[PDB]
């Protein structure tokens, strides 16, 4: 759990050299040379049906989607091509979904459905990390009785527990800068 | 001295600018200009019929505040200057 | 000089297009850079009213009648080593 | 359940939480129609 | 026919005139005017536009096609206006460096030296205005003491503020008329030339000058203060003049200290005394190192006054002339003479313009600053052209300014012409052996308000041994510390000044009697440390930084006093008399302070943190001791009246949970604007005028809060400097909203004892009762140039370094997320993030 | 001055203070006003004392005030003190031969902005004959009904005026030729019938008020000429040229009038509602016809510049819900004062400043509203009263605030043509900028009292009589 | 200069002036986009120009290139200079 915990908090950044260096040397300081961790946090019927839809079949794509299990933190897709945001938007067709554009015209009242509703939402093309959503990507919710707030701008707007954000990128850099990224867990679909 | 000097250095902007702008809206009546420059008119004429008058010069110095009348006279023709701006540019085009 | 509004440059041509005149565009040089890079546009778009012998040229939307005895010059220092804060011309704008 | 007093010192404060909390009222010393209990009395109900 | 146009002062869309962008409407400009009204003229006139000021090519190129062959003006519209056969423009001028040389060539030009000049000549008339009843003596002075001093001067150059010939001559001048005999005239000689110098050379100066005199004086050792009496003949004997008036009342304001008149401030008041008088207008600025007495001595003069209106401008690097224009316009009357509208100060009949800062405004790319440019045009020509279109003279204002020298960065260095129209001097720094006096007088009555009949303390040969332990301290820090570390290791005695002031604030009580060294003794090393330490970044400082202080304190007394007190937090929750929320007016030293202990504080900290929980967010925060020293350190500077913070530190670790916390339980009002899609500047001007109007109105204690992802805009720095460092926001309200809003302040304001207007006491209780909280991110590209770029940025709030936990407490935090082998997997916790640490951690 | 201060006008040499009534303020209980006896004062010496202690003289003021014969109630008698110390005398109705002449030279032009050069209309003789037949219902109309009656069966040529002004509304455009006669004789009759007759109580009154309106049309002209157009309803909701919300202004006359169907008007307020209902309470509004009636009434009273409603009626029917409704559909912001446990009169004069504020600086037309609940301090009818009457509050303001918040008028001020200081410019905006509504319960015990204590209160807003569904809706319900 | 040879393929490849062309500089880039439109509609060419003054437009440029639905026979020319701090989105999307 300490290993497979420090590579989802700490190495869905590097590029793959720094992942096969750092979990060698992880590894060989517990001891345990053997014991890989795609096998022990994902089984083979998963991979396979993760495969059916367009995940790419590359061991980086793979532990990019693994990562993606964390829910303490808003994933951060750097991704050039845009299957992996393809293949998210396939297999999480199930629960509610609205997937909006950056430079779009209805951002804020689209966004503001989507807190309210408990919708999972999907934010395509991102250029950074937007003035707006820095206390919905923190937590800041005040009470009214049983049910918590949380501020958008001006409004007051109840905070639905079904509140799932995802977010799109196109271009490795643009744009963090030093405190929107320890709250952001950011992962980079690359090809190598 | 000091109110006489800006009242006399007031009603010759006046005078040149009510010489200049009777013409214009007289041979080209638009209404809207019309109501404007004719309330204008009816606030120079009865300064210079009291003028007409008396014309002893220290009783501007001694009117019934005309210096209001003078400050609103000017803005109003300012005014009607913004309105002029089209026709200006419609004779612009017109000899080049 | 200062950086004035491409409009305001167009309007000077079109006053120079209908008249018949030498622009001497003294100092053209020292003037704002992208009001470099329209102009360039419009003085081109003149230049191939003039090649081609048309009668009617188009710039700022109007059909500006262009005149044929016209013609357009500018003078320019190099920006030497004292000449002050003058910006580099473009290079499409040198080839006109 | 909670029960209030008309003349009480708490009566907005327990007014709200049986507004939000679901609750089921009951109030025990009024002297007619309060003025503020109009648009819960009628049917006043902005959609968010 | 003359115009006088001085075209740096005012912007270039007024001088040459301008186009409205979206209305197509010529607006007319100063000259483009003047040239119409040449042009109005007829053929038997002659007229010359001058330009009085600094030479751009940017601009003077401009008029090109009107020093051509070819005499024509043109507007940007079309619009040409000739030039018949009479104009002339004269261009008086200070030098040629910047001009392209296509103006050089294209009009006439005249040459002047400095061997042309002839001092005698300018002596002369001086001589000529003097009232004939000590001419005799002057002029046999003058003509075989004048030229000797002058030449030796001009040989030493080590003058601080480059001045010409001319400057020097009438700094020499200007502090003599009206002297009796040879002796004060020496003297008066001495304080003309020697002011522009430095300390290297006036020692030598005053050697020689006395030496090539006739005697020396009894001053033989230290000859800068001989204080020459009418009444006696008397020559020197510098004398300490010690005040008898001190209770805790006089400390009452911030301001107003009082002022031990020490031989430095006597010389000090010497120099200012011939030149503010109601004979003598003269404009003149101090010289001296930053943070050394030039505001407070200078506003002890103002006092000194009879009839006259002080008015403070605080300038920066944003001042413009629009802000002194409504700075005086708020205090001055229009009254409409004869030769053009006039301005007159209301009910006085000196005032003057207190000028704050010259050498921090901005420079365009060639060297000219339009403030400095405009007060030039001041006071030269005592007017200014106002806009639409009017001259708009002065009749009875001074400007006396203030600068330090320009050693740092950001200090730009003043035009030549400026500097020798007007008068100035310098002054030092108050030394060591001054310093433990001025301390020492200080520290006798603020700890005699209490205790004042016991054992040790009293008999003040140990009250001036603590001022001397704490001076060689002040004295090893600026020692071993310098600026070229970082941007904000400031050491001024202001901060002397805050420390001891700050012990108003402890229960010094001492009815039981302790031993009672060590009771406060740790008191002092404590506001010592809380002061000095936690601005130092580094550990291995941190460490060099103890063994000083430790030191100090046991070379002063044996050994072994600071010992074991780490565990005190000496925090507003708990002290004598049950500190404890009411009390909206605050305490002239904020609420007192006592002794706790560390679970005690646990506890105060989880009761006010489950009544937070209550109508928050619930908050699983933890603890362990940084947390506690943190909060303790939070408190002990919001408990202070205009108090406010610089949260230094790494992103991810709670400073906004911690400061939410304190203000709810000192139950101020927190404050931050929530910024949305359409930032602009209009939104936070509007919330900075709620803030200002709850805060300056109704007495409320207000904390405001902003952090980095806000300042979305980059003048927003700008305005938190200001209204850091003066106590307004400029440009901020017009003239017709004051009135209003200020008339409920009368009725306090006669009651209260405060005098002038109304906006000072708006603005003296703004300054009272608000406190701002900035959190910036340390490893950010822009924090340097953001902590260089404004000054009062890093001189008005404390400056906490919160950056980076310690090894102990990381090996903690699991053991308190285990029951809610062992030591292995905490080890081994340590050293992934040690190892991580290079990468972003 | 020299023996004490004194006050002068600026900038003139005869300054005229008009009070407009002198019969209506308040007596003590002993029968002498405070008001006569100050002006009692200042027309005998020149002078009042003001407060601190310290006299004060006048210049150079007239008082010219007017008045009205004392025959109802709420007219006290003026004291000999004040009355034979100043000048007075009185003058007549003007008649019917004058009214005619009066309303025939106001009937000719205002018909004769379009379909100047045609058939009948023209040959003023017909123009005379018009205006001679409303004067004639006219005085039936006050011969039949009285004061003994009701608080409100008021009867001036107020209500001629604002009759003979209301047809700039109607596109009487005539250019497809009609008969042409019935086209503007049911629009007049139309106009007549919403003016007179919806402040009506009885049925019988109705029904006799129905025989004089068709005796005299059948009188003038033959017989069969308002035939069958009760179906008809003139809103804003459909006219020529697309009246079809922006134009924040207002026209000189309102939003100009159209002929419309019944269920075309069914289908508009079916699309308004559910326009409604997105975002608020979903309504389950029924339709018959007397709502139809209803809420084409209000619409043709809220289009116009400076309108404000009286509804009398019975408790339980929807009144606030189709004010709201049409608030809605032109695009007026609707407001009501929310009351809460601490009321006061401080409350009411911040809420005030604000609907005052908005809706004299920014220009938007604004909707007041106001019912029997929230009157919860006797002198609120009293300020309601006043911003009815005149345009201002009185008191409400001070000197210092209304610089600062009315400096951003003075150019439009200057640029409109509108002289006099910037206080006035404020007050007329205020006037074309603003609606009123109140609903009050019909048999409350305070109605009388509250409709005979403020005579503004029944003569500035029209009064509809809501009272009472028919026997035949409540069958179709 | 590159401009001649592409006046002279599109008088070459394309008849009847299809060939539309702007500069960029101060106000020209709002009508830029709506001509780029307009021309992704026609399918005819378009050549904008100097892309090295305007750096803080080229993120609304790129967009609209990624968001458009282009025709037949469209054809964008471009032209830059050398210029340090480039977007590197449309160099992706580009030949050089
Ligand atoms: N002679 C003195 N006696 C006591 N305190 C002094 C003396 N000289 C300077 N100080 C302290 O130094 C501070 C000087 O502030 P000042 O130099 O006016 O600030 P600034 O440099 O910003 O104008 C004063 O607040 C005062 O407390
Ligand atoms: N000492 C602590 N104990 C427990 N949680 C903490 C502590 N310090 C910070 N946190 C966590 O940090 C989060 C708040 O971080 P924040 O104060 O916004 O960081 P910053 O001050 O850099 O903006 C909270 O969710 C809190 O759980
Ligand atoms: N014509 C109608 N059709 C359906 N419901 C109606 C109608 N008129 C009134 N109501 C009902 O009346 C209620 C609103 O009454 P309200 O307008 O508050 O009465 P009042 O105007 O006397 O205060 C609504 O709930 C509505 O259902």
């Amino acid at each position: 759990a300490q290993l497979a915990a420090a590579f989802i908090t700490y190495l869905s950044a590097a590029p793959e050299s720094l992942r096969k260096t750092c979990l060698e040397e992880w590894t060989k300081s517990a001891g345990l040379e053997k014991f890989d961790l795609r096998r022990f946090l994902c089984t083979e019927s998963e991979q396979l049906i993760w495969k059916s839809e367009g995940l790419p079949s590359d061991d980086l794509s793979i532990e990019n989607a693994l990562v993606i299990l964390q829910s303490r933190v808003c994933p951060f897709l750097i991704d050039p091509s845009s299957q992996a945001t393809e293949w998210l938007k396939t297999h999480l067709k199930d629960s509610r979904l609205e997937v909006i554009n950056q430079q779009d015209s209805n951002f804020i009242t689209a966004l503001e459905l989507a807190v309210r509703f408990g919708k999972t939402l999907i934010i395509q093309e991102m250029d950074g990390v937007e003035p707006v959503l820095y206390p919905l990507l923190r937590r800041d919710l005040v009470a009214q009785g049983p049910r918590y707030v949380v501020q958008i701008g001006d409004k007051i707007i109840d905070y639905n527990e079904e509140f799932r954000l995802f977010l799109s990128t196109r271009n490795p850099n643009p744009f963090i800068p030093p405190d929107a990224a320890s709250i952001v867990t950011e992962v980079n679909f690359t090809t190598t | 001295l000091a109110e006489l000097d800006e009242y006399l250095q007031n009603l010759n902007h006046i005078q040149r600018k009510w010489v200049y702008l009777e013409p214009i809206f007289g041979r080209g009546a638009l209404p809207k200009e019309q109501t404007r420059f004719n309330r204008v008119d009816e606030d120079f004429r009865s300064i210079m019929t009291d003028i007409k008058k008396d014309n002893r010069v220290t009783t501007l110095t001694t009117h019934a505040g005309i210096r209001n009348s003078l400050l609103t006279i000017l803005d109003q023709l300012q005014r009607c200057q913004r309105s002029l701006n089209e026709f200006l540019e419609e004779k612009r085009s017109a000899f080049p | 000089d200062e950086g004035i509004d491409v409009k305001s440059m167009g309007r000077i041509f079109v006053g120079l297009v209908k008249c018949g005149a030498w622009g001497c565009f003294d100092e053209f040089n020292r003037l704002e850079e992208s009001v470099l890079s329209a102009v360039s546009m419009q003085i081109q778009t003149i230049q191939d009213a003039l090649k081609n012998h048309r009668t009617v040229c188009e710039l700022l939307g109007k059909e500006v009648e262009v005149n044929s005895n016209s013609g357009i010059f500018i003078t320019m220092n190099p920006a030497g080593k004292g000449y002050g804060g003058r910006q580099k011309l473009p290079d499409n704008l040198k080839q006109l | 359940l909670e029960v209030i007093n008309q003349q009480d010192s708490n009566f907005i404060t327990a007014l709200e939480l049986a507004v939000r909390f679901g609750k089921t009222l009951i109030i025990q010393e009024m002297d007619g129609v309060e003025p503020v209990l109009y648009p819960l009395l009628r049917r006043d109900l902005v959609a968010q | 026919k003359q115009y006088t146009m001085n075209p740096k002062a005012m912007p270039r869309y007024q001088l040459l005139g301008h186009i409205d962008m979206d209305t197509r409407e010529w607006s007319d400009g100063v000259l483009t005017n003047s040239a119409r009204q040449v042009v109005r003229e007829p053929q038997d006139v002659s007229s010359w536009i001058i330009c009085d000021g600094d030479i751009d090519p940017e601009w003077i190129e401009s008029l090109n096609s009107v020093l051509d062959d070819n005499r024509l003006l043109t507007m940007p519209s079309g619009e040409r206006i000739q030039f018949g056969p009479n104009v002339n423009f004269v261009f008086e001028t200070h030098d040629l460096s910047c001009a392209s040389p296509a103006t050089i060539s294209r009009m006439g030009m005249i040459f002047l030296s400095d061997e042309e000049t002839d001092l005698n000549s300018l002596i002369k008339s001086w001589l000529r205005n003097q009232p004939a009843e000590y001419r005799n003596n002057l002029e046999n002075w003058i003509g075989d003491y004048f030229e000797k001093a002058l030449q030796w001067v001009l040989k030493q150059n080590d003058y601080v503020v480059e001045t010409s010939l001319v400057g020097t001559v009438m700094n020499g001048l200007s502090h003599l008329h009206g002297c009796r005999d040879h002796d004060e005239f020496i003297i008066n000689l001495i304080r003309g030339l020697g002011g522009n110098l430095n300390m290297k050379s006036r020692l030598e100066f005053t050697k020689e000058v006395f030496h090539w005199a006739r005697e020396s004086p009894p001053d033989f050792h230290k000859p800068m203060d001989t204080y020459y009496d009418s009444t006696r003949g008397r020559l020197a004997t510098y004398v300490l003049k010690k005040p008898e008036d001190l209770t805790a009342d006089d400390f009452s304001n911030g301001l107003t200290l009082p002022v031990i008149q020490t031989p430095d401030m006597q010389r000090g008041l010497d120099y200012f005394k011939p030149w503010l008088s109601s004979d003598t207008k003269q404009p003149f600025i101090l010289v001296g190192p930053e943070g050394c007495g030039k505001g407070m001595l200078l506003r002890y003069a103002f006092s000194q006054l009879r009839s006259t209106q002080i008015a403070t401008v605080h300038c920066s690097a944003q001042t413009t002339s629009r802000h002194l224009l409504q700075k005086l316009s708020q205090t001055c009357m229009v009254i409409s003479t004869n030769t053009g509208r006039v301005y007159r100060p209301k009910d006085c009949e000196r005032l003057v313009l207190y000028l704050k800062d010259i050498n921090l405004p901005k420079l365009d790319k060639w060297g000219t600053s339009t403030l400095v440019a405009f007060l030039q045009q001041v006071l030269t020509y005592q007017g200014f052209y106002d806009e639409n279109l009017e001259w708009v003279g002065l009749e009875n204002i001074q400007i006396v300014a203030s600068m330090s020298a320009g050693g740092r960065l950001g200090r730009h260095k003043l035009t030549t012409r400026f500097t020798s129209i007007v008068r100035l001097c310098s002054i030092d720094y108050p030394e060591r052996e001054q310093l433990q006096t001025i301390y020492g007088a200080y520290l006798e009555p603020v700890l005699h308000k209490n205790l004042k009949n016991h054992s040790i303390w009293g008999s003040s040969s140990k009250i001036y041994l603590l001022a001397g332990s704490m001076v060689q301290v002040y004295e090893q820090v600026r020692a071993k510390f310098t600026v070229d570390d970082y941007s904000h290791y400031f050491f001024t005695p202001c901060i002397l000044t805050q420390w001891v002031l700050g012990l108003f604030r402890y229960d010094l009580e001492g009815g039981s009697s302790n031993h009672p060294l060590d009771y406060v003794l740790e008191i002092v090393a404590y506001e010592a440390r809380r002061l000095f330490r936690d601005k130092i970044v580094g550990a291995k400082e941190l460490h060099l930084f103890d063994i000083i202080l430790t030191s100090v304190f046991q070379g002063d007394w044996g050994s072994d006093i600071l010992d074991n007190m780490s565990d005190s937090f000496y925090v507003t929750w708990g002290a004598r008399h049950n500190s404890g929320a009411p009390g909206q007016p605050l305490p002239p030293h904020g609420k007192p302070l006592g002794k706790l202990n560390s679970t005690d504080l646990k506890d105060v900290i989880k009761k006010g943190l489950i009544h937070y929980g209550r109508d928050n967010q619930n908050l699983d925060i933890l603890l362990f001791h940084e947390v506690l020293e943190y909060m303790s350190r939070i408190d002990r500077v919001l408990s202070f009246p205009g108090g406010s913070l610089l949260l230094a530190g790494r992103s991810g670790v709670g400073r906004r949970t911690i400061t939410s916390l304190v203000s709810h339980m000192h139950g101020a009002v927190l404050f931050s604007p929530k910024i949305s899609r359409g930032y602009e500047l209009k939104q936070f001007k509007n919330d900075l005028k709620h803030v200002l109007q709850l805060a300056g109105i109704e007495a409320q204690q207000v904390v405001l809060l902003l952090e980095d992802y806000q300042f979305v805009h980059p003048t927003f720095l700008e305005m938190i400097n200001s209204l850091l460092s003066s106590g307004e926001v400029p440009g901020l309200y017009t003239l017709e909203e004051l009135e209003p809003l200020l008339l409920p302040l009368k009725d306090q304001a006669s009651q209260d004892g405060f005098f002038g207007p109304v906006f000072n006491y708006f603005t003296y209780r703004i300054q009272q009762n608000l406190h701002i909280v900035l959190i910036m991110d340390s490893a950010n590209s822009n924090f340097m140039i953001n902590c260089e770029s404004n000054p009062a940025l890093h001189k008005k709030c404390q400056v906490l370094w919160m950056e980076g936990w310690s090894n102990s407490s990381m090996k903690k935090i699991p053991e308190m997320l285990f029951s809610e082998v062992d030591p292995d997997f905490l080890k081994s916790f340590l050293l992934i993030h040690e190892s991580c640490k290079a990468y972003g951690a | 001055t020299n023996t004490g201060r004194v006050y002068r006008p600026k900038d003139c040499e005869r300054l005229v203070l008009y009070l407009k009534d002198i019969n209506l303020p308040k007596l003590d209980k002993w029968g002498t006003s405070t008001l006569v006896a100050f002006l009692q004062q200042v027309l005998t010496y020149q002078g009042f004392y003001d407060e601190n202690l310290e006299w004060v003289g006048l210049e150079n003021i007239q008082i010219v005030a007017s008045m009205s014969a004392g025959g109802r109630l709420g007219r006290h008698k003026l004291t000999t003190r004040f009355t034979s110390i100043v000048r007075l005398c009185s003058i007549d109705y003007p008649e019917r031969e004058q009214l005619q002449t009066i309303y025939g030279a106001y009937l000719e032009p205002v018909l004769h902005k379009n379909l100047k050069n045609h058939s009948i209309w023209g040959s003023s003789s017909k123009i005379y004959l018009l205006a001679g037949s409303m004067v004639q219902v006219y005085e039936q109309v006050r011969a039949k009904f009285t004061v003994d009656d009701y608080s409100h069966y008021f009867f001036t040529p107020c209500i001629l005026t604002q009759w003979v002004l209301g047809l700039f509304r109607y596109d009487l455009e005539g250019g497809s030729s009609n008969h042409p006669l019935d086209y503007v004789l049911e629009i007049v009759a139309y106009e007549a019938r919403r003016l007179f007759r919806d402040k009506i109580v009885g049925a019988k009154e109705l029904h006799l008020f129905d025989i004089i309106l068709t005796s005299v049309f059948q009188g003038d002209w033959g017989s069969d000429i308002l035939d069958n157009m009760s179906d008809s309803f003139y809103v804003t909701w459909g006219a020529r040229h697309n009246s079809g919300a922006p134009g924040q202004p207002l026209p000189p006359h309102g939003k100009p009038l159209g002929k419309l169907n019944s269920t075309d008007l069914k289908d508009v307020i079916k699309k308004g509602l559910i326009h409604y209902g997105r975002d608020n309470q979903n309504l389950d509004i029924l339709l018959f016809h007397e709502v139809l009636e209803y809420m084409s009434r209000i619409d043709r009273v809220l289009s116009f510049p400076g309108g404000s409603l009286l509804l009398a009626g019975r408790s339980g029917v929807g009144r606030r819900t189709i004010t709201s409704l049409v608030s809605h559909m032109h695009g007026a912001v609707l407001f009501s004062p929310k009351i809460s446990r601490g009321y006061e009169l401080k409350q009411f004069k911040n809420d005030l400043k604000h609907v005052l504020q908005l809706a004299g600086i920014e220009a938007q037309q604004v909707v007041l509203l106001l019912e029997d609940y929230q009157f919860v301090h006797p002198t609120f009818l009293e300020m309601i009263n006043s911003l009815l009457s005149s345009g201002e509050v009185p008191g409400l303001y001070t000197l210092e605030e209304l610089e600062p918040l009315l400096l951003p008028l003075k150019d439009q001020a200057s640029q409109d043509g509108f002289f006099g200081p910037v206080f006035n410019y404020f007050t007329y905006r205020i006037q074309q900028n603003l609606h009123i509504v109140l609903i009050m319960d019909s048999a409350n015990s305070n109605f009388m009292i509250n409709c005979e204590s403020n005579p503004a209160l029944h003569k500035k807003c029209q009064v509809l009589w809501m009272e009472g569904w028919s026997n035949s809706s409540m069958k179709k319900i | 200069d590159p401009s001649q040879e592409l006046q002279e393929l599109a008088n070459a490849e394309r008849s009847g002036e299809c060939y539309h062309q702007v500069a960029m500089g101060q106000g020209q880039a709002d009508l830029a986009i709506q001509m780029l439109k307009e021309c992704a509609r026609n399918g005819d060419w378009l050549c904008l120009k100097n892309l090295h003054l305007v750096v803080s437009w080229l993120p609304v440029l790129e967009k609209e290139l990624n968001t458009l639905q282009p025709k037949d026979t469209f054809r964008l020319w471009l032209t830059a200079e050398v210029h340090p701090n480039f977007t590197p989105i449309l160099l992706q999307s580009s030949l050089k």
